C-alpha cells in the first residue's frame, strides 16, 4: 500500500534524475 | 493487584530480584505508610500494553530499555524529571538508553549482558570458539553428559551468535536507527543460524530447550555449560556447582555480540501515584542499600548508580558481564524493537525445528519486518520530505575553478573540486534509500558538471542508493 506507491514515486523521481 | 490511589504496584520479570525488590518496598511502607505490592507476570512486557487503558497497569514496571520507546509512542509512560544532582549520580550511557526522542522516559537500573557460564569440574578451560563445540559434546555424552545447553525458544540468547560474523538489526545511519536497512537475513546471520541448526541436526542440542530446561540441567551438573544473565547465578550459588562466567564463544574468529540491556523502570501513564513512584525509585531503589537487596535476591549485573557499580565491578563474574557487553551492541529503543523481536523468534524457531531452511526462515523474517516498517512512511510524507530538502538546496543556490552546487530532482550536490569525482552520501531523508552508500557526480578540469557523451544529460551514478530497490 505506502511502500508500493512510495517506491513507485521513487523510480519516478529517480527517472527526473537520470534525464537531467 | 489493582492501581489504587497512595499505594504503589510493580511488575517485574520472574527471573529477577523481586523478593529484593518487595524489601525494599517494605522500607518505602515503614518510612512513608504506602503499601507496595511487586508482582510478576508472565508476558509482563505483551500485557502492559493490553491493560493499561483499562486501569488494569502497575503505577511502575520494570524491563529492559527495548521494549521502552513503544511504549512511549504509545503514550504509556509518564515523563520522568530526575533533576541534573539525580542524573550525575547515573552512568550517562545508562540515560542514553532511557532516551526517546530526546526525552528520558524511565529510570536506568542495571545493564545486563550475556555470558558464557561453564562447569569447572566438567571443563576446567571453557571453549575459546563455538567451532569447538561438536567435539566437546561427542566427549562429554561418552560420560553422560553433554557441552551446552541454553534457551533456544527466547531470540536474545541465539543472537549473539547470529550477529557474530555480521547479523544486525537496524543499520546506525545519520544520527539514527536506520528502519530500511535491516540485518537479519545477511550472510553473517545465515552463517551464524547455520551453526546453531547444525549443532541441533547432530544432536549436540535439542531445538525443544526453554529457560527452564537448560537452567535445571546446568544446575544438576547434566550439562557443561549455559549461556546466561547475572540473574542466574544465584541459583547456581544454590546448587552449589562450581562454576565460571566467562567470555561467550567466538564465531569465525569474532566476538559473539550479545544485545546489551539495561534494566528499566518506567511509570504507567495511567498511574494516580507518580509522585509516590519517583520518590520510591529515586530515594529507595537508586541506592547502594536498595540496590544491594535487589542484588543480592537476584545478581543485577553492572548497577547504573556510580557509587554501588564501584564495588560491584571488582566481582570476575560482572568484569566477564561487562567484557560481552563491550563486545555487543546496546540495543535500540526504537518502536520497531518488538517487531524485530517477533521476526527472530519465529525463525529461529523455525531453522531449529526443520519447518523451514535456514535461508527461508530468515528471508521470511527480513521480508516481514521490512513489510511492517515499510508502510510508515506515505508518499505524501515523502513527498514533503524531499520539497524540504529542495527549499534547502535553493536557499544554498541564492547565496551562491570548482564546480557549483545545483538540485537534480533528488539532491542538492555541494562544490566540486576541478578534475574530481563528487560522492554524497544517498540522502537521509529518501526513505527507501541505501543510506550506507554514495551518490557520484564528477567534476570537470573546467568547473562544469561532467555530461554525458552525446547528451545534454548530467552524468550521476545513484546505484548505491538504490540498493535496497
Ligand atoms: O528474546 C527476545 C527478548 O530479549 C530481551 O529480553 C530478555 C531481557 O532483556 C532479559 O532481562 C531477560 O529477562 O531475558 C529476556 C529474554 O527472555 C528483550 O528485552 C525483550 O524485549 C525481547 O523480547
Amino acid at each position: 500500500l505506502n511502500s508500493m506507491e512510495r517506491v513507485e514515486w521513487l523510480r519516478k523521481k529517480l527517472q527526473d534524475v537520470h534525464n537531467f | 493487584a489493582k492501581i489504587e490511589e497512595g499505594k504503589l504496584v510493580i511488575w517485574i520479570n520472574g527471573d529477577k530480584g523481586y523478593n529484593g525488590l518487595a524489601e525494599v518496598g517494605k522500607k518505602f511502607e515503614k518510612d512513608t505508610g504506602i503499601k507496595v505490592t511487586v508482582e510478576h507476570p508472565d508476558k509482563l512486557e505483551e500485557k502492559f500494553p493490553q491493560v493499561a487503558a483499562t486501569g488494569d497497569g502497575p503505577d511502575i514496571i520494570f524491563w529492559a530499555h527495548d521494549r521502552f520507546g513503544g511504549y512511549a509512542q504509545s503514550g504509556l509512560l509518564a515523563e520522568i524529571t530526575p533533576d541534573k544532582a539525580f542524573q550525575d549520580k547515573l552512568y550517562p550511557f545508562t540515560w542514553d538508553a532511557v532516551r526517546y526522542n530526546g526525552k528520558l522516559i524511565a529510570y536506568p537500573i542495571a545493564v545486563e549482558a550475556l555470558s558464557l557460564i561453564y562447569n569447572k569440574d566438567l571443563l576446567p578451560n571453557p571453549p575459546k570458539t563455538w567451532e569447538e563445540i561438536p567435539a566437546l559434546d561427542k566427549e562429554l555424552k561418552a560420560k553422560g553428559k553433554s557441552a551446552l545447553m541454553f534457551n533456544l525458544q527466547e531470540p536474545y540468547f541465539t543472537w549473539p551468535l547470529i550477529a557474530a560474523d555480521g547479523g544486525y538489526a537496524f543499520k546506525y545511519e545519520n544520527g539514527k536507527y536506520d528502519i530500511k536497512d535491516v540485518g537479519v537475513d545477511n550472510a553473517g546471520a545465515k552463517a551464524g543460524l547455520t551453526f546453531l541448526v547444525d549443532l541441533i541436526k547432530n544432536k549436540h542440542m535439542n531445538a525443544d530447550t526453554d529457560y527452564s530446561i537448560a537452567e535445571a540441567a546446568f544446575n544438576k551438573g547434566e550439562t557443561a555449560m549455559t549461556i546466561n544473565g547475572p540473574w542466574a547465578w544465584s541459583n547456581i550459588d544454590t546448587s552449589k556447582v562450581n562454576y565460571g562466567v566467562t567470555v561467550l564463544p567466538t564465531f569465525k574468529g569474532q566476538p559473539s555480540k550479545p544485545f546489551v540491556g539495561v534494566l528499566s523502570a518506567g511509570i504507567n501513564a495511567a498511574s494516580p501515584n507518580k509522585e509516590l513512584a519517583k520518590e520510591f525509585l529515586e530515594n529507595y531503589l537508586l541506592t547502594d542499600e536498595g540496590l544491594e537487596a535487589v542484588n543480592k535476591d537476584k545478581p543485577l549485573g553492572a548497577v547504573a548508580l556510580k557509587s554501588y557499580e564501584e564495588e560491584l565491578a571488582k566481582d570476575p563474574r560482572i568484569a566477564a558481564t561487562m567484557e560481552n557487553a563491550q563486545k555487543g551492541e546496546i540495543m535500540p529503543n526504537i518502536p520497531q524493537m518488538s517487531a524485530f523481536w517477533y521476526a527472530v523468534r519465529t525463525a529461529v524457531i523455525n531453522a531449529a525445528s526443520g519447518r523451514q531452511t535456514v535461508d527461508e526462515a530468515l528471508k521470511d523474517a527480513q521480508t516481514n519486518a521490512a513489510a511492517e516498517f515499510d508502510d510508515v512512511m506515505t508518499k505524501e510524507e515523502q513527498i514533503f520530505l524531499l520539497h524540504r530538502a529542495q527549499a534547502q538546496c535553493e536557499k544554498r543556490l541564492k547565496e551562491v575553478r570548482p564546480c557549483l552546487p545545483e538540485w537534480d530532482h533528488i539532491l542538492c550536490w555541494p562544490l566540486g573540486a576541478p578534475g574530481e569525482v563528487v560522492a554524497v552520501p544517498c540522502p537521509d531523508y529518501i526513505y527507501d534509500f541505501n543510506h550506507k552508500g554514495h551518490a557520484y557526480r564528477r567534476c570537470d578540469r573546467n568547473g562544469s558538471w561532467e555530461l554525458v557523451p552525446g547528451h545534454n544529460r548530467t552524468w550521476a551514478n545513484y546505484s548505491e542508493c538504490v540498493k535496497f530497490l
